[PDB]
RNA sequence: UGAUCAUCCAUUGACGGGGGCCCGCACAAGCGGUGGAGCAUGUGGUUUAAUUCGAUGCAACGCGAAGAACCUUACCUGGUCUUGACAUCCACGGAAGUUUUCAGAGAUGAGAAUGUGCCUUCGGGAACCGUGAGACAGGUGCUGCAUGGCUGUCGUCAGCUCGUGUUGUGAAAUGUUGGGUUAAGUCCCGCAACGAGCGCAACCCUUAUCCUUUGUUGCCAGCGGUCCGGCCGGGAACUCAAAGGAGACUGCCAGUGAAAACUGGAGGAAGGUGGGGAUGACGUCAAGUCAUCAUGGCCCUUACGACCAGGGCUACACACGUGCUACAAUGGCGCAUACAAAGAGAAGCGACCUCGCGAGAGCAAGCGGACCUCAUAAAGUGCGUCGUAGUCCGGAUUGGAGUCUGCAACUCGACUCCAUGAAGUCGGAAUCGCUAGUAAUCGUGGAUCAGAAUGCCACGGUGAAUACGUUCCCGGGCCUUGUACACACCGCCAAGGGAUCA
């Protein structure tokens, strides 16, 4: 059957919240608009900068937007360059002063979101979806992940029925709260439709 | 060699490679285990 | 399956009683009925009011062998369903009428 | 008493007794007693002659009994013949104040047929 | 109803339909889609064409009528029996 | 010298300080009788002291606050109680033998999505 | 007198604020009256969590917003209004 | 929802702030206890001819992500799916599955 | 072969009416309902110009819709537009925009004034408009049987598997079975298995007790007054608020047991999972959703796209589902008078006061709230009246007269006033919910929302009855056996109406 979302169950327990503002009612509706518009956009411009989280905080008059990236040197770019041109567009978007902060993410194959863009990005060359699978579980076992589970469903290998198929390694305890599961999803557009993959990455109990 | 397990609800279809005999799920672990 | 004291006489028999009458919660409304019932009982009786109620019950209660916990749940329940039947005005009435027949 | 037509309850309170008339309901009947100057509680037969002509006066300020059903037979009867959607309803005996059809309207549709 | 103190609703388009009407002295049907519109007393006498959905319903007005909307003397759904 | 307990029953809570003297019950700036319409409440303040033979040694001055008459009167019996221990403390024993020391956790069920009420569920057909 | 509304929707961040304003007040020789924990609005929400249809299939959410007052005789996201 | 019925939202929220305080001005004689029946009159048959998407009551609450107009929810400004998603995302702050 | 060897007038499953052992408000025991009535609401059908589309045994039918007068709106009728309502790109025109005029149902068209700013290399503009261009936009069109995502369901049931080893020619088997035990593949013991993963439990939220901290907007025990109101000076006790701790472990005791556990006892606010919630294994039904969204393919492109007004989604011989209100006296009515919790609020909640019979209106404080407002809880209790009547029960329906929201309540709102006073006198076969602060009943609040709940989501008050038991019905678990089933009994022979022997 159906299942919790494993970020959301454990929010305020183990996991944080990517946005960290506070609003009142007049305030939250547009705030979490412009929250919308800053992450699509550097989801956009960013898409080969292997970018993970995007977290928003909003001080006094303010958007502080922190962007958790594996390649830190792609999205800051030369002096600067690249942070300070999409620091203009978000206060654009935002209406209001914004700080872009670069944060790395040192270990690309144990971040969910990284493994599950990926394999998206592999499934659309028209990569063999059962390495692409096998390859990121093998990875983050020999980088530390106490557990992996990939999940990829649709049409593989352009077959007429879809299919759901999913490797697991170690453990992945989705009941217990306090357990670390970095979740993440990605959609792989291939000529057949979509293909969806789900990554979930357990790195020990807290 | 493909041969299957019937199930509630469905069948579960498994390998056997005769290289030894091994059994999987997938074709290359059968091969694998036939070779050891 | 597979696996309280009436504050008026100290008999738990007529708490049960006013339990059994009672309808949609209303308890107070329930023990008024019971008691008026009971002095009435006494006035064209004339004992302590549990005895005429337990004579009135002893006629009533049914001896598959009944136990004596379901006896005297199934006489109360008896007395109350008969009392509601009949075309006395008040229920206090009907009972007290039902308890004395 | 009677009072328009009407043989009034002697057994019943003045108030409850006056209802009996057409177009006379609670609060018009607390009017006429309290104008008259009888209390509501006070039953129909304890009154003496004189009180019941002063009721029977305060009724005749009223429209009552054979002047009203006239009055409201004229009203629906106006609906008709001007042909409204209110009249057609009246017609047709349906629903006239916009309510379902599909099912319920038995009031005014009466048994299945 | 509508408030006492607001007075009667017509359309401005329909109420300028209707003074045209009286002043030039016109007898041709007045097309109109203001079913919402009250009937006013310098209505009678003319033919007000109200639209039903799919056609314009002649409405000649009568002094019963006055008070009332015009889409009253309109009917928007056809029924004639079932199983017939 | 006053001594003090809270009570609790419900949504009620009971504030209730004894001291000795003739036995006045006072609940909100008013007579027991006054307070309390039911004899099922009246019962219920006076069983404590009934049970520990203290009906005319005590006063009492309740303050009650929250829920309903058979609530607070079980809020202000709880209270009772709990002030006898804070006086005297061999009458614990006794009093928890009577059921009075046990602060009735029973609380209303919260109401449930798919369910008219708690457990209540909609008409099967 | 400085009166410090302190809003959040988390109370591990706001009685960090308010341990700020607090001490800090405190150094000066400002006369802080304790900080008051005021009730938390507690504002809840049940939405259908299928696309379409089964109505009995629901999540409740909630959003906490934790409140402080402090009488004197920051992280964002904190909320801060002293009058 | 369909393009055109999204620019519809958008073209009615315009009109009603175009028109804001002439649409209050033109009611607020018709409310009027001390008033002549001609302004009055004159008052009815204006606010009729502005336009009606100048009315707040001719928009609709849609889903700001996606425009469905059901489900909607004001203090996101979300349709109950795109608030359910962005929540166990951790993008609406404060807001966590609720149990008592 | 699954695999293996005109008009009203041999293996694995599955299955058995084969066997054994179990569980769940499944039955039984109860209590209250549904089915009858009126009305609300959804659906079918029928009707219609249209009655938009979707949901269809359990698991569709107060379901998507947390709120269809216009809008919403997808439908109909009619009026309209064609690079376009919504984007980018290019040429050319041009500041944006502020008023009003006429025609038109409006869309829109034709005007006529007014403003002609501001960035600024005085070099330009880019802001936002218009005309033209064709690359394209657009589609709530089709396929949920091409898909992702999300969801229902078995069911919070105790299952489902893998590695390595061992057994079998092999499909496979073992572990996972067995003896107990448990809410539980829970735990223990035995055991060719040894371990592990996903489920169970725990971690999370809330509720029941205490403690520390803090003390306003909350609080009032002791003081000092009092306009007798925590109203004022005060107090920090107490209620409470909400942070941080403590607490429950079968830990203790006794008995039973071959150990796990079970049964009772102490203490304790709480006792065996304390109560409630969140949490839904691998899978099952080509289950639901291309109309939230996304998306392969197909299809439409002066139309299947787009704009407008009016109508429809509210139709009514009828059938079905879910509700509300009743049929009274355990009650109705009148008067007086007690005791809640939880929540919402800025184009918002709106007091006091004045006016209105009332819905409401006027005036106008306060409150982005422990302060102000919504905002009298109701059932209760007391006293009075009605006296078993189709009633002083019921409140349907209809007439007249209003109020309010809204450009607008004719189709088609809610509410009030006066009048009216229908069916209904406890509901056939059949059928539903519930095991305790539950059912029942009583109010209260909230989301959607201009307005529009009898629905939904939450909150307290009062507050039961009954459970001997598992034979039977329904769903499910474990083991074993028969099978001509594998689309898996909705099958194509089970005890087939050889099994069965516990
Ligand atoms: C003609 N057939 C075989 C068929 C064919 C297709 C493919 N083409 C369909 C279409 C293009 C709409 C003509 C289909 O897509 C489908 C079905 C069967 C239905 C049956 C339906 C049924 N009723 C609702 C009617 C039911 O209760 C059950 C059930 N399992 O209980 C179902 O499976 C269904 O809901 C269903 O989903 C179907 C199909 O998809
Ligand atoms: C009553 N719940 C059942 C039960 O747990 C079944 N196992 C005995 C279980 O079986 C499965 O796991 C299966 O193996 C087969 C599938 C159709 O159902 C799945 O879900 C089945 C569950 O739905
Ligand atoms: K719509
Ligand atoms: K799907
Ligand atoms: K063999
Ligand atoms: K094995
Ligand atoms: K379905
Ligand atoms: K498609
Ligand atoms: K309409
Ligand atoms: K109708
Ligand atoms: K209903
Ligand atoms: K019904
Ligand atoms: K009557
Ligand atoms: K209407
Ligand atoms: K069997
Ligand atoms: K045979
Ligand atoms: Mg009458
Ligand atoms: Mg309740
Ligand atoms: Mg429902
Ligand atoms: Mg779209
Ligand atoms: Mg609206
Ligand atoms: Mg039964
Ligand atoms: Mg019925
Ligand atoms: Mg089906
Ligand atoms: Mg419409
Ligand atoms: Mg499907
Ligand atoms: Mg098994
Ligand atoms: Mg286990
Ligand atoms: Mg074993
Ligand atoms: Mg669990
Ligand atoms: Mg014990
Ligand atoms: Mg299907
Ligand atoms: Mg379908
Ligand atoms: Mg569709
Ligand atoms: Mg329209
Ligand atoms: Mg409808
Ligand atoms: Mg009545
Ligand atoms: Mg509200
Ligand atoms: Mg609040
Ligand atoms: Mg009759
Ligand atoms: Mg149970
Ligand atoms: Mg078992």
């Amino acid at each position: 059957g159906q299942k919790v979302h494993p970020n959301g169950i454990r929010l305020g327990i183990v996991k944080p919240w990517n946005s960290t503002w506070f609003a009142n009612t007049k305030e939250f509706a547009d705030n979490l608009d412009s929250d919308f518009k800053v992450r699509q956009y550097l989801t956009k411009e960013l898409a080969k900068a292997s970018v993970s989280r995007i977290v928003i905080e909003r001080p006094a008059k303010s958007i502080r937007v922190t962007i958790h990236t594996a390649r830190p040197g792609i999205v800051i770019g030369k002096k600067g360059e690249d942070v300070e041109k999409l620091r203009k567009v978000v206060a654009d978007i935002a209406g209001v002063p914004a700080q872009i902060n670069i944060a790395e993410v040192r270990k690309p194959e144990l971040d969910a979101k990284l493994v599950a863009d990926s394999i998206t990005s592999q499934l659309e060359r028209r990569v063999m979806f059962r390495r692409a699978m096998k390859r990121a579980v093998q990875n983050a076992m020999r980088l530390g992940a106490k557990g992996i589970k990939v999940e990829v469903s649709g049409r593989l290998g352009g077959a007429e029925i879809a299919r759901t198929e999913w490797y697991r390694e170690g453990r992945v305890p989705l009941h217990t709260l306090r357990a670390d599961i970095d979740y993440n999803t990605s959609e792989a557009h291939t000529t057949y439709g979509v293909i969806g993959v789900k990554v979930w990455i357990f790195k020990g109990e807290i | 060699n493909r041969v299957s397990k019937t199930v509630k609800g469905g069948r579960i279809f498994s390998f056997t490679a005769l290289t030894g005999y091994g059994k999987a799920r997938e074709v290359p672990a059968a091969i694998q285990k036939a070779m050891e | 399956p597979r696996r309280l004291p009436d504050p008026k006489f100290g008999s738990e028999l007529l708490a049960k009683f006013v339990n059994i009458l009672m309808v949609d919660g209303k308890k107070s409304t329930a023990e008024s009925i019971v008691y008026s019932a009971l002095e009435t009982l006494a006035q064209r009786s004339g004992k302590s009011e549990l005895e005429a109620f337990e004579v009135a019950l002893e006629n009533v209660r049914p001896t598959v062998e009944v136990r004596p916990v379901r006896r005297n749940a199934l006489a109360m329940r008896w007395i109350v369903e008969a009392a509601r039947k009949r075309g006395d005005k008040s229920m206090a009435l009907r009972l007290a009428n039902e308890l004395s027949d | 008493a009677r009072i328009a037509g009407i043989n009034i309850p002697d057994h019943k309170h003045a108030v409850i007794a006056l209802t009996s008339i057409y177009g006379v309901g609670k609060t018009r009947s607390k009017a006429i007693l309290a104008a008259a100057g009888i209390a509501e509680d006070v039953k129909i037969s304890e009154l003496s002659e004189g009180q019941i002509d002063t009721l029977r006066d305060e009724v005749a300020k009223f429209v009552v009994e054979g002047d009203l059903r006239r009055e409201i037979s004229m009203s629906i009867k106006r609906l008709m013949d001007l042909g409204c959607y209110r009249g057609l309803r009246h017609r047709r005996g349906l629903p006239v104040r916009g309510q379902r059809t599909k099912t319920n309207a038995r009031t005014r549709k009466g048994p299945r047929k | 109803p509508r408030s006492l103190k607001k007075g009667p609703f017509i359309d401005l388009h329909l109420l300028k339909k209707v003074e045209k009407a009286v002043e030039s002295g016109d007898k041709k049907p007045l097309r109109t889609w203001s079913r919402r519109s009250t009937i006013f007393p310098n209505m009678i006498g003319l033919t007000i064409a109200v639209h039903n959905g799919r056609q314009h319903v002649p409405v000649f007005v009568t002094d019963e009528m006055v008070g009332h909307k015009l889409g009253e003397f309109a009917p928007t759904r056809t029924y004639r029996g079932h199983a017939a | 010298n006053q001594y003090y307990g809270t009570g609790r029953r419900k949504s009620s809570a009971a504030r209730v300080f004894i001291k000795p003297g003739n036995g006045k019950i006072v609940i909100n700036q008013r007579s027991l009788e006054q307070y309390f319409g039911r004899e099922t409440a009246r019962m219920v303040v006076r069983q404590p002291l009934e049970l520990v033979d203290m009906v005319e040694k005590l006063d009492l001055y309740i303050t009650v606050k929250g829920g309903g008459i058979s609530g607070q009167a079980g809020a202000i019996r709880h209270g009772i109680t709990r002030a006898l221990m804070e006086y005297d403390e061999s009458l614990r024993s006794e009093l928890r033998k009577a059921g009075f020391v046990t602060r009735d956790a029973r609380q209303v069920e919260r109401k449930k999505v798919g369910l008219r009420k708690a457990r209540r569920r909609p008409q099967f057909s | 007198r400085i009166r410090i509304r302190l809003k959040a929707f988390d109370h591990r961040l706001i009685d960090q604020a308010t341990a700020e304003i607090v001490e800090t007040a405190k150094r000066t020789g400002a006369q802080v009256r304790g900080p008051i924990p005021l009730p938390t609005r507690k504002e809840r929400f049940t939405v259908l969590i299928s696309p379409h249809v089964n109505k009995d299939a629901r999540d409740q959410y909630e959003i906490r917003t934790h409140l402080r007052l402090v009488d004197i005789v920051l992280a964002a996201g904190v909320d801060v209004q002293i009058s | 929802a369909k393009q055109s019925m999204k620019a519809r939202e958008v073209k009615r929220v315009a009109l009603a702030d175009k028109y804001f305080a002439k649409r209050a001005e033109l009611k607020a004689i018709i409310s009027d206890v001390n008033a002549s029946d001609e302004d009055r009159w004159n008052a009815v048959l204006k606010l009729q001819t502005l336009p009606r998407d100048s009315s707040p009551s001719r928009q609709r609450n849609r889903c700001r992500q996606t425009g469905r107009p059901h489900g909607f929810l004001r203090k996101f400004g979300l349709s109950r799916i795109k608030v359910r998603e962005a929540a166990m995302r951790g993008e609406i702050p404060g807001l966590k599955k609720a149990s008592w």
